[PDB]
RNA sequence: GGCAGCCAACGUGUUGGCUGGGUAGGGGAGCGUCCUGCAUCCGGUGAAGCCGCCGAGUGAUCGAGUGGUGGAGGGUGUGG
RNA sequence: CGUAGACGGUGAGAGCCCGGUACGUGAAAACCCGACGUCUGUCUUGAUGGUGUUCCCGAGUAGCAGCGGGCCCGUGGAAUCUGCUGUGAAUCUGCCGGGACCACCCGGUAAGCCUGAAUACUUCCCAGUGACCGAUAGCGGAUUAGUACCGUGAGGGAAUGGUGAAAAGUACCCCGGGAGGGGAGUGAAAGAGUACCUGAAACCGUGCGCUUACAAUCCGUCAGAGCCCUCGACGUGUCGUGGGGUGAUGGCGUGCCUUUUGAAGAAUGAGCCUGCGAGUCAGGGACAUGUCGCGAGGUUAACCCGGGUGGGGUAGCCGC
């Protein structure tokens, strides 16, 4: 899906647009991704009860992976004639990520 | 400057469809059938006139048969030939077909109702006395197969 | 009797095209063209829709209850049109609206539309749309932008020419029709109409033959 | 004072003479709703539906006339 | 940018954000249709054209008599086919067909057997389409659906979708045993709090203005004083080409639809609201009425070729 765990993404729409964060988990079944530091919410939990803050999932289409140059970029794919593995491509520069 | 916008029907070509029983303002409560009756429910047979025997029933039949073995021809007018052949000359089945006076396959016959003044050579199947006399007097020939 | 300078993608005039009067100089017939276009849409429409009548719904073929002594209104079937969940009074059926229009009607309407087009001076001659063996939508877009500025343009291209059609397919306000497939609805829809040399020659020859 | 039908004169729609109660029923001209075509346009700077006010049409009504709810689609025109 | 401006979602109308679309590619193994090398089977004991004369080619059948069916043919003058029951033929100068019947000439060989191609159908699968419906519609079934439920039966047969952008579904405090609520916070909004979008009418009140307890009533209309509110000019309220809500009091005043000669009728129907509910549909069918083209000519069906409504198609049709 070119939005994988361990990557760095940039928020496009929402109150947290333009902020950088790191992906934690992804939900391919519902195409929703959980990124820390974005979609700030407040949860009330009572067992020892208090107000707690947790990360709200955001739809995967609302983020793009940022390149090593600090610019969000589309993702392409290449085929390596050596082994046949598929590596993602940053479209604006063509470099591998 | 006509667009698909500038398309209008002919005046009076469109007549409104009548909605019957669609409000007492125009047609209400009866739908053009009036008050109670069998015509108000369904219908009446066309051949039924109250129980008495219809005009197709108290009348004799026409005698004689239809002669299924009848042979049919089509008449071609001497005046029509004269009008269509100002120059005149030989005329045949193909020529008449081209002139569009009779059907191509159908078999032809002629009569002498009209007048002939141009020399016309006629090829046909059945000749009548009047057409024969007209052809002979017009200084032409007409042979029958 | 009208003349149009054939144009090339390089910007040079190729030759001359003569348009006969009897094909493009007829008086318009608004009623005829309206009838023909209405029949065109009627044929275009598909007649696939159906509903279920009282005789096609499931079950309920038995009397709900007795005639006298019940106290309620008289009914005959669970699936009567009066009942909810029952059949419809007059149910539509799968059907067609093909309307046969005489050949003189269609030909005369198309001739009137084309005569009005020639009168409004929206007919042109092009020897070729794009360079061969290279479909390029951008080149076609630039060519049509230089040639005209109207939103919608109709182009007539020979059947064997594929690169031009493939290049011009994607753009939305422009449409391409083979000269044997020309129809009054598409003639009226677009703003500008363009003739290719081979297509116009074939159309004229077919008309005169 | 006004609308409407028939008729006569002249004109590129004014004048003049009459008529206008009506069930079954006949004829003529229209309003509104849904869905398509196109030229186009409105709309989170608030559409549709909802609830009023003011107006205008001989009618079914209309108001690209506005107020409070609503937060996502609709409209003119000529057609079918 | 585009050989991709189809379609959905993302906090509002997104081809430049993603799912993705034009376009290319790609299968180790398996299955259905299409070619290419051992092997198998037949006959060249057979084959082609040439001059006279002595049991077989389909049998209880064709046909016949009666009794019945199906071809338009309903015993009518009744051919042809089939069947039940009885009889019953020839092997070629033999027969039966040629619409009760035969002389001369005219066309085919019955009782034996099978045979692809055009056609009909769609429980199932795939890809699409819709001037088809959008929750009383559309399949009975968008949800525990042929479930609940009724009937021991064959069976019958329901009603029930929408919070939001995401559960961020209201920590904590207080009243209350709980149910229920008020703040504080979440959220754009809680006049979105799960009984959850929009929330009308019948329905049940509260508060405000006016009226009514001497009053005889299809309950309204036409006048009409008073009280209350409002808008301008003029002062404390008074007019003004004034509106609004109420209306004391006088004139007139017998609901609506049916079916009827005749209804307020003590003749029928309606407790009320919200939706549902009625001249629709196919044919070269037919007639007459407007509209369009040609014209002594007017025209096509089925069908063939174009992801497309186009081009062909003279078989027929209607008057001359
Ligand atoms: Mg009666
Ligand atoms: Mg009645
Ligand atoms: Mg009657
Ligand atoms: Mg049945
Ligand atoms: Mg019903
Ligand atoms: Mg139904
Ligand atoms: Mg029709
Ligand atoms: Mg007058
Ligand atoms: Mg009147
Ligand atoms: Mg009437
Ligand atoms: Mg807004
Ligand atoms: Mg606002
Ligand atoms: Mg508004
Ligand atoms: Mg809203
Ligand atoms: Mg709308
Ligand atoms: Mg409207
Ligand atoms: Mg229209
Ligand atoms: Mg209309
Ligand atoms: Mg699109
Ligand atoms: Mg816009
Ligand atoms: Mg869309
Ligand atoms: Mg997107
Ligand atoms: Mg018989
Ligand atoms: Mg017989
Ligand atoms: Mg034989
Ligand atoms: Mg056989
Ligand atoms: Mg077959
Ligand atoms: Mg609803
Ligand atoms: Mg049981
Ligand atoms: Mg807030
Ligand atoms: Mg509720
Ligand atoms: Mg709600
Ligand atoms: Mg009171
Ligand atoms: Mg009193
Ligand atoms: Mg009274
Ligand atoms: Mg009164
Ligand atoms: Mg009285
Ligand atoms: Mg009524
Ligand atoms: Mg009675
Ligand atoms: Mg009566
Ligand atoms: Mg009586
Ligand atoms: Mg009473
Ligand atoms: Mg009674
Ligand atoms: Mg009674
Ligand atoms: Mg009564
Ligand atoms: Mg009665
Ligand atoms: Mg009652
Ligand atoms: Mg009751
Ligand atoms: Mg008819
Ligand atoms: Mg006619
Ligand atoms: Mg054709």
């Amino acid at each position: 899906m070119k939005v994988h765990k361990g990557d760095t993404v940039l928020v496009i729409s929402g109150k947290d647009k333009g902020a950088k964060g790191k992906v934690l988990v992804a939900y391919p079944d519902r195409n929703k991704v959980l990124v820390e530091g974005v979609n700030r919410i407040k949860k009330h939990t009572a067992v020892s009860g208090g107000i707690v803050t947790q990360e709200a999932p955001i739809h995967v289409s609302n983020v793009m992976v940022v390149d090593s140059d600090g610019k969000p970029t589309r993702v392409g794919y290449r085929i390596d004639d050596e082994t046949g593995k598929k590596v993602r491509i940053a479209k604006t520069n063509g470099k591998d990520i | 400057v006509i667009k698909l916008h500038d398309l209008k029907p002919a005046p009076g070509e469109k007549k409104a469809k009548t909605r019957v029983g669609r409000g007492e303002g125009s047609k209400g409560k009866t739908a053009g059938r009036g008050t109670k009756g069998t015509k108000a429910r369904k219908n009446v047979p066309v051949m039924f006139e109250g129980g008495q025997m219809p005009i197709h029933m108290r009348l004799p039949k026409l005698k004689g048969f239809k002669n299924r073995f009848r042979t049919e021809y089509q008449v071609v007018n001497v005046g029509d030939i004269n009008k269509a052949f100002p120059q005149g000359g030989t005329v045949g089945v193909d020529e008449l077909v081209a002139k569009g006076l009779v059907r191509k396959n159908s078999l032809v016959k002629v009569l002498g109702d009209g007048k002939l003044t141009v020399k016309v050579d006629v090829t046909a199947n059945k000749f009548s006395g009047s057409a024969r006399e007209a052809i002979t007097a017009a200084g032409g020939s007409a042979t029958e197969l | 009797t009208l003349k149009v300078d054939v144009k090339t993608p390089a910007g040079k005039t190729d030759g001359s095209v003569e348009l006969p009067a009897e094909l493009f100089d007829v008086e318009p017939n608004i009623a005829l063209m309206h009838q023909v276009v209405t029949a065109q849409l009627a044929a275009k429409r598909q007649g696939t829709h159906s509903t279920k009548t009282r005789g096609e719904v499931s079950g309920g073929g038995k009397k709900p209850y007795r005639q006298k002594g019940t106290g309620r209104a008289r009914q005959g079937s669970t699936r009567a049109p009066q009942f909810t969940g029952g059949g419809t009074v007059h149910g539509p059926k799968p059907r067609d609206y093909s309307q046969r229009t005489p050949k003189k009607m269609i030909a005369a309407a198309l001739r009137g539309a084309l005569s009005d087009r020639a009168r409004n001076d929206r007919i042109h001659a092009v020897t070729e749309l794009v360079e061969g063996q290279t479909p390029s939508t951008k080149s076609a877009k630039t060519f049509l932008g230089t040639l005209t500025e109207n939103k919608k343009v109709l182009v007539v291209i020979g059947r064997t020419d594929e690169v031009g059609a493939k290049s011009v397919r994607n753009l939305p306000g422009v449409h391409v029709i083979s000269p044997d497939q020309l129809n009054t609805y598409d003639v009226l829809n677009a703003d500008d109409v363009v003739f290719s040399v081979e297509a116009l020659n074939a159309y004229i020859s077919a008309n005169s033959k």
